[PDB]
């Protein structure tokens, strides 16, 4: 019972990830409706992704997480 | 000026001319950002057809 | 005692979901089929800013859409 | 003014005290004196490192008990035999060696934060006539409740067994709550107080185990007082339908019954009870010779009134602006925390003008304002 | 030494027979679960400001 | 609400028009605006009713600039931003629409 050695933050995982390993099956060309909420997931989803400073250069903070919710 | 005076199902016109413009002046970028915008105004129904095939 | 596991879990959620912020990732996605499953240091922002609806009523051409793709 | 002498007084001997202790324990304590060193010389023997607290389960009458262990083996432990081997009943914690398990000892007292609850924090201060007033009605609070704690020599007297209980009732603002914290500081008798609103829980069945444990430590502490602040708070509350509603309420009352005299025939206790709606209590315990003799309470009158708001304007500054005689005339039969309720405002008036005279004119505005919970909180304002 | 222990202070406890050691630099605040736990930050008046 | 336990009793007020504009301002100076846009314009087209409502003008405007995709947040955003929290204002002054599904 000792500090002797340390483990990455990459490995000891919960489960890998699902998004550069496997790929999900649903695409946005098999959504159908839901446009109200189509404009809303780039907002929160794509634009942090390919620039997380487009919030930051603008001095809007960048909303934290997403709630879906619904019957 | 025509969003002070919003009531209008006729700037729906006026977004898909204005993506005609930027088109041909080789910009996609803002013909791209004005053509999502018409798209979002017409969702709302009173649209006519000859304004949905534009 | 195994009731309060799970709220040492819940309590986790919380740890890790107010450390991860202001980084380029996309803060997380959770969905819930009921909201009356919510607490008000859950639902608080911070942790829950965005808040994507789901109806069932929608309009006429967006539920023209989903018969149209499943067609 | 000038009490400053009975404050150094008191301080001088606090630093007496200290001395005196403090030196003491320094070469004098209980070093060098051979009844405590050989003593303890075969009390480290059979005692530890680890001492392992149990859980007494049950005895057995041959010197051992089973005991189940808060990491959860159980022991069929012995019992040296020196801590006294039925001293030790169900319930209590129990120091198990390091090796081969014997109740090396035990422990009287395991601080629950079950028993905070009704336990003191913080000491009543105010007592015996700054509740002024109803000095007719607290002849039977200090003649059934205070007096045969503090004489039973009176009660030896008469013979029989000495009063039982209280119930207090009346309108709100005649100092009810207050009276019991007034007697209890006096006498100095273990002070257990529980509101009303924690009785009734959101779970069911640990509810009247709450209430029965309250008594247990009543009786547990001979000389004693249990204020159970509101038991109108039992019938106006309730939470969910599935563990408070009905079936909670019920159950809680019939404890309370086994509890307070029943059939337990435990030590006695001295119930109060503060009360306003007296049809939430059985028809088992508003019979007498449980709760002897029954108080109400009505709103003080003038003369009354002026000992209430006289305890208020010892604290208030005072001019030469101030009539406090006309005061209560305006006060017609009302309720001595309108009149607390007053002077404290009528402080917030001085506070505002940022001066320290309270003046007629302050106390005159308050009136006005204290009225007007009485006259718009009522949209009807006079009758119609 | 008991006088320099004291409640609501984390120890570091040695095994070989739980023998008490150093006390711990790091002990629990139970205010601090109660407010982080909830999450909640301070403001100043500008924030009510209008 | 027994008077003797209570000895303060403060109501916050649906804001004024000159505390609306304040509200707007307060949240403005952490976002970059382009110079030139006024305030105390925004609040007299709202009618609102509390702080987060013009608080919510700030927030959807820096998402109007968000898509559009310069750093500073345009006069035409604060147009639109104040339509879209009036028509959602105006929408829960009925009767109320949910929230929570
Ligand atoms: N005779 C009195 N002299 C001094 N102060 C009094 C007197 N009667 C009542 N008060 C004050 O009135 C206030 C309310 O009375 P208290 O809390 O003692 O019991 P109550 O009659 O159950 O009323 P409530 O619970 O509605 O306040 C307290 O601040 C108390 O000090
Ligand atoms: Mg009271």
């Amino acid at each position: 019972n000792a500090l002797v050695d340390i483990l990455p933050p990459d490995s000891d995982s919960s489960i890998s990830v699902m998004g550069e390993n496997e790929k999900p099956d649903v695409t946005y060309a098999d959504v159908g409706g839901l446009d109200m909420q189509k404009q809303e997931i780039r907002e929160a989803v794509e634009l942090p992704l390919v620039q997380a400073d487009l919030y930051e250069q603008i001095g809007i903070d960048p909303p934290r997480g997403v709630l879906l919710y619904g019957p | 000026e025509f969003k002070k005076l919003d009531d209008k199902p006729s700037l729906v016109d006026v977004h898909l001319l204005e993506s005609k413009v930027y088109h041909k002046l080789r910009n996609l970028a803002k013909s791209k950002a004005s053509l999502t915008a018409a798209r979002t105004a017409a969702n709302s129904i009173y649209c006519p057809t000859q304004t949905v095939a534009e | 005692g195994s009731d309060r596991e799970v709220q040492r879990i819940l309590i986790e959620l919380l740890t890790q979901m107010d450390g991860f912020d202001q980084s380029t990732n996309v803060k997380v996605i959770m969905a819930t089929n009921r909201a009356d499953t919510l607490d008000p240091a859950l639902l608080r922002p911070g942790r829950l800013d965005r808040k994507i609806e789901f109806p069932s009523l929608r309009d006429r051409r967006e539920r023209r859409l989903i018969f149209g793709t499943i067609a | 003014r000038c009490k400053l002498k009975l404050l150094r007084m008191e301080r001088i001997k606090d630093h007496l005290l200290l001395e005196e202790e403090f030196v003491s324990n320094s070469e004098i304590l209980k070093p060098f004196e051979k009844k405590q060193e050989e003593e303890k010389k075969q009390l480290e023997e059979i005692r530890g490192n680890p001492l392992s607290i149990g859980t007494l389960e049950e005895i057995i009458d041959d010197d051992h008990a089973i005991v189940t262990s808060p990491t959860m083996p159980d022991y069929y432990v012995s019992i040296l035999s020196f801590v006294d081997k039925e001293l030790l009943e169900p319930g209590c914690s129990v120091l198990l060696h390091h090796k081969t398990m014997s109740i090396v000892g035990v422990l009287q007292d395991d601080a629950d934060p079950m028993v905070s609850v009704m336990k003191m924090d913080k000491s009543p201060t105010e007592s015996y006539s700054d509740i002024g007033g109803l000095e007719s009605q607290i002849q039977e609070i200090k003649e059934s409740v205070e007096l045969p704690l503090t004489h039973p020599e009176l009660y030896e007297e008469m013979g029989i067994k000495p009063p039982k209980g209280v119930i207090l009732y009346g309108a709100p603002g005649t100092g009810k709550t207050l009276l019991a914290k007034a007697v209890a500081n006096q006498t100095s008798a273990t002070f257990l107080r529980i509101v009303g609103s924690e009785l009734i829980q959101k779970y069911l069945g640990d509810g009247p185990r709450l209430c029965r444990q309250i008594f247990k430590v009543a009786g547990e502490n001979a000389p004693s007082i249990v204020f159970i602040d509101e038991i109108d708070a039992i019938g106006t509350k309730r939470y969910d339908s599935n563990s408070g509603g009905e079936r909670e309420i019920q159950r809680t009352m019939l404890e309370l019954l086994n509890q307070l005299d029943g059939f337990d025939d435990r030590g006695d206790v001295k119930v109060i009870m503060a009360t306003n709606k007296i049809e939430t209590l059985d028809p088992a315990l508003i019979r007498p010779g449980r709760i002897d003799r029954k108080i109400l309470f009505e709103n003080p009158d003038l003369s009354t009134k002026k000992k209430i708001l006289g305890i208020h304007t010892s604290k208030m500054n005072l001019s030469e602006d101030v009539n406090l005689e006309t005061l209560v005339t305006t006060k017609d039969d009302l309720s001595g925390a309108d009149i607390q309720a007053m002077c404290t405002e009528a402080g917030l008036l001085a506070l505002r003008e940022r001066r320290m005279q309270v003046t007629a004119e302050d106390f005159k505005q308050a009136k006005e304002r204290v009225m007007k919970n009485k006259v718009e909180e009522n949209l009807e304002g006079l009758y119609l | 030494n008991v006088k320099d222990l004291k409640a609501s202070q984390r120890v570091c406890l040695r095994s070989d027979s739980y023998m008490l050691h150093k006390v711990l630099e790091n002990k629990a605040d139970p205010l601090v679960s109660l407010m982080m736990v909830e999450k909640v930050p301070d403001s100043t008046y500008d924030m009510v400001g209008g | 609400l027994r008077p003797g336990r209570i000895d303060r009793k403060i109501e916050f007020p649906p804001p004024s028009v000159a505390a609306r504009a304040e509200i707007l301002r307060i949240h403005s100076r952490k976002m970059n605006l382009t110079r030139g846009i006024n305030l105390r314009k925004v609040a007299e087209k709202m009618n609102g009713c509390s702080g987060a409502d013009v608080k919510g003008v700030c927030t959807e405007a820096g998402m109007y600039a968000l898509r559009e995709r310069r750093i500073h947040v345009t006069q035409e955003d604060f147009e639109l931003a104040v339509g879209k929290v009036m028509n959602k204002n105006q929408e829960t002054a009925i009767s109320v629409a949910k929230l929570f599904k």
